[PDB]
């Protein structure tokens, strides 16, 4: 499929940025996670980034460390996540769905087979957080064989060689890292228009800015700097954490937040 | 692009977030440069000799082998400053941090020996040291935590995941992912992303180099085999390295068998785990069927790293080195045996290596064999553990 290509073309026609929330699949349980994800979509999410709970999420700050832990407390497994993904796709035909994986979960039962399962359930991209471009070959090859976009990370300090590598190898979108460190709403990061311009020159996949995005102004700023949109994770997951005791209020606050963030992306 | 091969066959690599690749490249370049720098080598040798106390003794253990055709020597890393071999490589890495212009150190620790070793090196060399330690390990390793604090280190409990060593490993990398411009990550074993398996081997290889010179002096030949316990692989690769090209010398690594391999409660990933990708490397590891990282169980807390260095997995694959396991009960008997018959209290880690050597002797007592066991540390730290076991079984 061409779900990201279609999305960005449609957004471009509206001079509009993409807003893309992250959540952990199965946080705080399968049923509530499914309702969370439908809420994010109804409230205006343009695409999703979805985490499979992993024992060792070493690119994630405490907020998302805790999301993984809550899903584990609910007994969530990768197999159940793939069941979730199939159902999400059966409800929602065009929204791009990207996974946030760690390498062991992809390599575990064979890299090719992992990407084949992604294709079967209707996933559009995979970002493997602990696989740098230097190690990417078997992952990106398997992704492309299975019509999955391999998502590459562009650090805010990327030199020309790295930009050319990310531009050539990536598809779907290019992940423009706001800053060094790990995920978290506490630390606000990026001064990225230089990278944005070079990625465009090299015909990279459109850039989405991520890490530390927690406010509408940051979404607006990302689009103004020339990015195609913005990803927000910790800010969304914090609403889950804060509202565990009231699933109704959780959904209401998620809706409000996503609505505001998406509004910031509009022309 | 790297200066050195990041792989040992299929094993190893640099499986870190993209943000950390410049830190690994910087470290590799600094290492390659330092290895060619006689001033660096002189400074390292000076610390090893005058601060840590190298060379360490090679002791012939006659009582233990009486009436057999085994001759057994122990390489006495138990006598190194700090009481374990870990001191060698933390001094080298502290010097690399300084070479790069860094004044801060990050370290992970499980049982606490690496934290203590990192803290002592940092105190000596004027580096500000912070140590991550799973909260469950903090609670159970009060002596080591206090030692680290006495030495001026900051000890930070890690509450995420399983609250143990692997979780501390993660936290160290999370910190470094933001702080690498001013901080060096002082990894504690011959594992993790390149260039750490290479650096740690090279900064531990004096164990085997000394052993070779000492055995030639005393015996006029090479050993039939050198035997070392394998947690993450640093002491074993430090013993093995200088003998790799000596094809007649057996290289035997001993993983913890815990309550028994068949129970699943062990720490022997190289022979009984499954290759995965974690902690920056492709290597055998303890993991669930669906790919979650598991814990290594041993009576010896120091053998709980849930994977193994990639060079060991490679040496096994080509049949250069052989890997075996020793259970908690076998390790305990070896510990008691060495105390009673040689007056040396061995670390329970090291007791796994000794136990395998004792098995080699006892199984075939008329086989002529010249063995060296790497006595990786002293066992003062283990006396409460041992006391508690002997009392519970009614000895
Ligand atoms: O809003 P924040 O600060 O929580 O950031 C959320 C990001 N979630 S994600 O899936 O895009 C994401 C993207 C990349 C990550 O690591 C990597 F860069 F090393 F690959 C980790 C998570
Ligand atoms: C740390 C430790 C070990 C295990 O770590 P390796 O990296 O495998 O050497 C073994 N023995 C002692 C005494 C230790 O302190
Ligand atoms: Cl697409
Ligand atoms: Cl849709
Ligand atoms: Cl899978
Ligand atoms: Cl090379
Ligand atoms: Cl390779
Ligand atoms: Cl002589
Ligand atoms: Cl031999
Ligand atoms: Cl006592
Ligand atoms: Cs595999
Ligand atoms: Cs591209
Ligand atoms: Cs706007
Ligand atoms: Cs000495
Ligand atoms: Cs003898
Ligand atoms: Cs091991």
């Amino acid at each position: 499929m061409e779900r990201y290509e279609n999305l960005f073309a449609q957004l471009n026609d509206r001079r509009e940025g993409a807003f893309v929330p992250f959540v952990t699949l199965g946080d705080p349980g399968i049923e509530q996670s499914l309702k969370i994800i439908d809420t994010l979509i109804d409230a205006g999410a343009d695409a999703l980034e979805l985490g499979v709970p992993f024992s060792d999420p070493l690119a994630d700050g405490p907020t998302i460390q805790n999301a993984n832990l809550r899903a584990f407390a609910a007994g969530v497994t990768p197999a159940q996540c793939f069941e979730m993904l199939a159902l999400i796709r059966e409800k929602h035909p065009t929204i791009p769905i990207g996974l946030l994986m760690y390498a062991n979960l992809v390599f575990n039962n064979g890299i090719d087979a992992f990407y084949a399962r992604c294709e079967q359930v209707g996933v559009d991209s995979v970002l493997v957080a602990d696989v740098p471009v230097e190690e990417s070959a078997p992952f990106r090859q398997a992704a492309l064989r299975h019509n999955i976009a391999p998502i590459f990370i562009c650090p805010p300090n990327a030199d020309d060689d790295l930009l050319r590598q990310v531009a050539s190898y990536g598809r779907g979108y290019t992940y423009l890292l706001s800053r060094s460190g790990v995920t978290g709403a506490e630390n606000r990061g990026a001064p990225l228009h230089h990278l944005i311009e070079k990625l465009k020159e090299y015909h990279a996949a459109p850039a989405l800015q991520g890490f530390g995005i927690s406010s509408p102004e940051q979404v607006s700023a990302a689009v103004r700097a020339g990015a195609a949109g913005a990803i927000s994770g910790s800010a969304i997951v914090k609403i889950i954490e804060k509202n565990l005791a009231s699933p109704k209020q959780m959904l209401a606050e998620l809706r409000s937040f996503v609505s505001a963030m998406k509004a910031a992306s509009r022309a | 692009t790297t200066l050195l091969n990041p792989y040992f066959g299929e094993f190893g690599g640099m499986y870190v977030p993209q943000i950390l690749m410049p830190a690994l490249n910087q470290l590799e370049e600094a290492f390659v440069s330092a290895q060619k720098d006689p001033e660096f080598q002189a400074q390292f040798a000076d610390l090893l000799k005058n601060y840590a106390g190298r060379p360490t003794a090679l002791t012939k253990c006659q009582n233990i082998t009486a009436g057999t055709r085994t001759t057994l020597y122990l390489k006495r890393e138990d006598l190194l400053h700090g009481g374990a071999h870990k001191t060698n490589q933390v001094l080298g890495q502290a010097l690399l941090a300084k070479r790069m212009g860094k004044s801060e150190i990050i370290a992970e620790t499980g049982a606490g020996q690496h934290g203590v070793a990192s803290a002592l090196a940092s105190a000596l060399l004027g580096l500000k040291c912070r140590i991550y330690m799973g909260a469950k390990d903090v609670e159970r390793q009060s002596p080591n935590v206090f030692r680290m604090r006495l030495m001026g280190a900051e000890v930070i409990p890690v509450h995420s995941g399983s609250a143990t060593l692997k979780d501390a490993c993660n936290e160290a990398l999370r910190d470094w992912s933001g702080s690498y411009e001013t901080a060096h990550y002082m990894l504690g074993t011959a594992a993790g992303p390149h260039p750490y398996p290479t650096i740690v081997r090279e900064f531990q290889r004096m164990i085997g180099e000394e052993t070779k010179a000492q055995i030639l002096d005393k015996e006029g030949r090479l050993p039939d085999a050198v035997i070392a316990c394998v947690g993450g692989g640093s002491n074993a690769i430090g013993m093995f390295a200088d003998f790799i090209n000596d094809t007649s010398v057996g290289l035997i690594g001993v993983e913890p068998g815990g309550h028994g391999i068949e129970t699943g409660e062990h720490g022997a990933p190289l022979k009984h785990g499954r290759v995965g990708i974690y902690f920056g490397m492709k290597a055998p590891m303890m993991q669930t069927a669906d790919g979650q990282i598991e814990e290594s169980y041993s009576i010896s807390a120091g053998l709980d790293f849930p994977s193994v260095g990639p060079q060991h997995a490679y040496l096994n694959s080509i049949g250069r080195a052989d890997y075996v396991s020793i259970t908690d009960d076998e390790a305990l008997e070896a510990f008691k045996t060495l105390c009673r018959h040689e007056g040396i209290i061995p670390a329970l880690e090291s007791s796994h290596a000794l136990a395998h050597a004792l098995k080699m002797m006892r199984e075939q007592p008329e086989k002529e064999q010249l063995l060296v066991v790497n006595l990786s540390g002293r066992g003062d730290k283990d006396i409460f553990t041992v006391h508690d076991i002997l009392k519970a079984r009614g000895e």
